[PDB]
């Protein structure tokens, strides 16, 4: 009429009923309260800059149940903590890289960014520099100065700058270090700042082992540059956000130039856009997401989507079920809102992770809702 | 002891009424072996040299309790005392003469339950042995009770070695089962032919299983039948075989759902952190039990309540 | 010296020392004096060797103390004075906490 | 006052969890009086749910 | 087992050294058997299965710490752990190579010590073999030591299960035994040729009677004599036979009389009572050893110091 209990136990609970039905009902809620009081963090700190090192310490170089990796990387992705715009696509080439995207002033490298760099790389006097140990540098001077990279190669590393004269040739850069292997690539607009961070995370997806890279075009533009033809080849390609993003021009351009029909995912608004790559099959199944971020939007300030920008990779990597991101400051979107309730399995979501401070507590709350958290 | 197997858990304020169990355990002769082992190796063993005299069994208590009292009464945090019980619930009997006579008076307090009612017309029911001059079935005298069929006492024989034992002796009932204005012979009562003694059978008379009667055949019955002593065990484990009985150094939380104040579910897992599956394998018994009548140790008929059991990891942070 | 912060802690001591070895114990509120002085010669009545512990509990409280709870274990109480003594909510707790309908012997 | 420092390795170096039981194993061992370790801070490894002696 | 008997009386603070030291006699052959018993009360055997085997002595040991360190180690006040320890120091074994090379070099370190000086024509001692050319006995170059007489070293075969055992071999000795100028052949010199093996046996090397030599004759001697291992017990007690050992709840108490402070025997006096018997009975057997030569139970020369044990009665009033 009993079990042999653990000698560590601190009570023997004997629990008794006349009928059994109400203790069928005890039993039940017992099992809920006991499974449910586990499962919701806040990554940040106190600037930008805090809270993407914040995310390093975490998902790279660390034992955390969803870190990227567990070892010392050999590669650091950097952007300027102003300059979302030269960093925008560099989300999928540190998930490939398997390396954390760090944020840095502009003029100085930051002591706690240069520390998180060393803590990372694990740089030391009684090893050898081969070739392999980099930094990639997302974006031109105007975003991250020669005095930082220079700072950085005092350091005794290759330092790598993925940069062009804008966005668009930045975003090559970056997307031609990344690789287009499995004849697959994305696309978004010049402005679609907030579009990009809405794909980083899928792009950020490990497909076949890569991952997919992001390219940059002039939404506005009658072609696509030739250095972007020549990056896409023949290869698949999906557009993300809409016609005043990326217009119907561009979407020509890239079918003539790849040979193969590219995709669009897009709406009226960047919450809804981000919404809609929740949505998209090739990307998450539905009731098969369990795992969301939530990063602000940009609406007060485009450049606060930097916490977006960092957390895409890991969001991208995290566990063995990849997690999108939710843009929103004060408020989430009534398309946001159906997409994660059918994106979430009929029991909810298993980890929420918010990635920076000024999130409001209403849509942490009601992501907490749509999660049943 | 092995974490999790069927078997008792005795917390270390109640060491003394449980090791009061298994002592009354050897001397009623439920168990013919009690391996002893202190936290996780053995240490001794107890077992009375014959069954059949009670200064042996007393000896093998008395060893039990020197053994282990200072252990249990002593015992630290993460200690325990594990008892393998090789037992054969057949062999228990009374060694008490007053204890004999408290089960017989257990027994005696059915006499008056109506087993089978008097027939009618229109219900089957007890009839008479012969049928009138006009060959047909009349209405039996009385209704069949448990004092007809069966009569309690201590046997004959009884003793402090062999054991008071509590015996029924089948009674004769020349009444038989069928309809009164009724040409077909009443069909014979099978009175109980097995289960005639009780000597505490290392289990407690289960009422709802003795002196039961199984009419078969349903609307047209063809055959009756009333069970002798069918007991059970006061741990759901099989008739003879082994259970574990381990102590330990924990503070024992009982919680009565039909109480005023208990600890609600709620709060208990606010209090404690407890193995899912520890949870969800009692749930089951007790679906199981409530859906099909399947029975389990995990959930248990004791003192006219069901209970379960959760020893907890340890206590909530904060 | 069996002692505590105050009557309550003070009686389990002395319970305690007693030892709960006839599955029965005895219960008290704070203010029953002459009532612990009632069942004081009962509980000093001994049934094969053994005395049976008197317990004292807060009897205006929602609860009996754990150190209560633990002592009394899954044994028989009787509880000696009414409810301005020991209220029905300690009386329940008691019931709750031993799984046995305790007694009440009350003027 | 328990250094918020000392309070994240003591959580840190003994693993204590919300979603984990604090079995009767967890220990810490104060190796002085109250006026070297007060009770205010003896109290509040107490409060984490951990055996302190 | 029994106040008052031969036997050892441990504290509970040295409840682990004790201890050790009967699991190092479970492991090392010297007990075949050990029966515990918790106050009065015998409560458990050890004892391994088969002794030729390792791991069965030590899993006897590891079972007789497991069976008694909670008792021991919570020992409450008035109560105690008696061990009947059947032994038979003559099937000890030493079991570690580390112990049995310890022993070797416990006689390594006798190799220097004379047993017999050289002669001289005022003083017998060793000669040559072969007298001069006028048929004398002429000196032997060295005087007569412990490393001509015997080599040790632990004995080949050995393994963990059947034991090393540190052995002796009997050397040669062409030198015999006389005056130098004396007419008369020099005595042949008798080595050992029993008490060749010892493993720690039970016991300790008795180094008084053991390599000790014996001449028989006086002003004309006649023979001489060399002894092998001969032991005196970890205890007073017999090569093989049955010890009690009991540890009990109280505080040792050393009296060092050669210490700068001690406890007088009035302020003794003045916190304890002591039994007037135990105290006579130690008083005459001490002055029987001071006055006439003779030893007793008693009186005990242990760590180069002459011991007496009191078990007072209680603490004086006031």
């Amino acid at each position: 009429n009993d079990t042999i209990a653990s000698q560590d136990t601190p009570a023997k609970v004997v629990i008794k009923a006349n009928k059994l039905k109400d203790l069928k009902d005890y039993v039940d809620d017992l099992k809920t309260y006991n499974n449910t009081y586990s499962n919701v963090v806040t990554v940040a700190g106190e600037d930008r800059i805090e809270t993407a090192i914040e995310l390093s310490s975490k998902y790279y170089n660390s034992d955390d149940k969803n870190a990227i990796t567990d070892k010392a990387v050999n590669d650091i992705v950097l952007v300027g903590s102003t300059s979302i715009v030269d960093g925008l696509v560099a989300s999928p080439l540190a998930s490939e890289k398997t390396a954390p995207l760090l944020l840095t002033s502009k003029d100085k490298l930051d002591s706690s960014v240069k520390s998180e760099i060393k803590r990372v790389m694990n740089l030391k006097s009684d090893t050898g520099i081969n070739t392999s140990k980099k930094v990639y540098l997302a974006g031109g001077v105007n975003s991250i100065s020669k005095d930082v990279e220079n700072e950085l190669k005092n350091m005794g590393l290759k330092v790598t700058r993925l940069s062009g004269e804008d966005r668009y040739e930045t975003s090559l850069a970056i997307a031609d270090e990344i690789g287009l292997d499995n004849d697959k690539a994305f696309v978004v607009g010049g402005t679609g700042l907030a579009d990009a961070m809405s794909i980083a995370p899928v792009a950020s997806q490990l497909k076949d082992g890569d991952a997919t890279p992001i390219v940059v075009v002039d939404g506005k533009a009658k072609e696509i540059s030739d250095d972007a033809k020549s990056f896409l080849g023949t290869s698949d390609v999906d557009i993300i956000g809409g016609k005043n993003s990326v217009s119907k021009e561009i979407e020509e351009s890239i079918d003539s130039a790849t040979g193969k029909t590219p995709d669009r995912i897009s709406g009226d608004d960047r919450q809804a856009t981000n919404a809609e790559v929740l949505k998209e099959d090739d990307y998450f199944t539905d009731g098969e997401v369990v795992n969301y971020f939530v990063a602000k939007d940009g609406s007060t300030k485009e450049d606060q989507l930097v916490d977006a920008l960092a957390a895409a990779p890991i969001a991208g990597r995290f566990k063995e079920s990849p997690a999108p991101i939710i843009l929103a400051t004060d408020t989430l979107s009534s398309d946001q809102n159906v997409a994660v309730s059918k994106a979430v399995p009929k029991d909810g979501g298993t980890n929420l992770v918010q990635v920076g401070k000024g999130i409001a507590s209403s849509v942490i709350n009601k992501m907490k809702d749509l999660l049943d958290m | 002891a092995t974490t999790g197997t069927q078997g008792y858990t005795v917390v270390k304020n109640d060491w003394k009424k449980a090791v009061k169990q298994l002592q009354d355990g050897l001397k009623d002769n439920s168990i013919g072996k009690i391996t002893v082992s202190f936290n996780d190796g053995v240490v001794g063993e107890v077992a009375p040299k014959s069954a059949n005299k009670k200064a042996d069994r007393d000896a093998a208590a008395e060893k039990l309790y020197n053994l282990v009292n200072t252990q249990l009464d002593k015992l630290g945090d993460g200690d325990y005392v594990d008892f393998s019980v090789d037992y054969n619930l057949e062999n228990k009997i009374i060694t008490n003469q007053a204890d004999a006579e408290a089960i017989v008076t257990k027994l005696n307090s059915l006499n008056e339950k109506t087993l089978i009612d008097i027939a009618t017309k229109d219900t089957f029911g007890m009839v008479s042995k012969t049928q009138d001059s006009e060959g047909k079935n009349v209405a039996a005298t009385k209704a069949l009770k448990v004092k007809d069929v069966a009569t309690f006492g201590l046997k004959s024989g009884g003793s402090e070695d062999t054991g008071y034992v509590v015996e029924m002796k089948a009674g004769a009932v020349e009444d038989k089962y069928g309809k009164v204005g009724d040409s077909t012979a009443g069909i014979a009562i099978n009175l109980p032919s097995t289960g005639l003694e009780y000597a505490g059978k290392g289990t407690t008379i289960d009422f709802n299983k003795t002196l039961k009667v199984d009419v078969t055949g349903g609307s047209t019955p063809s055959a009756v039948a009333v069970s002798g002593f069918v007991t059970k065990d006061d741990t759901d484990l099989a008739k003879s075989g082994t259970i574990n009985v381990r102590v330990i150094n924990a503070k024992e939380e009982s919680i009565d759902i039909d109480a005023s104040s208990y600890t609600s579910a709620e709060n208990l897992a606010k209090r404690y952190v407890f193995d899912p599956d520890e949870i969800s394998e009692a749930y089951k018994a007790i679906v199981a039990l409530q859906n099909d009548g399947i029975e389990s140790n995990l959930v248990q008929l004791v003192n006219g309540k069901y209970q379960v059991i959760f020893y907890p990891e340890g206590k909530r942070l904060e």
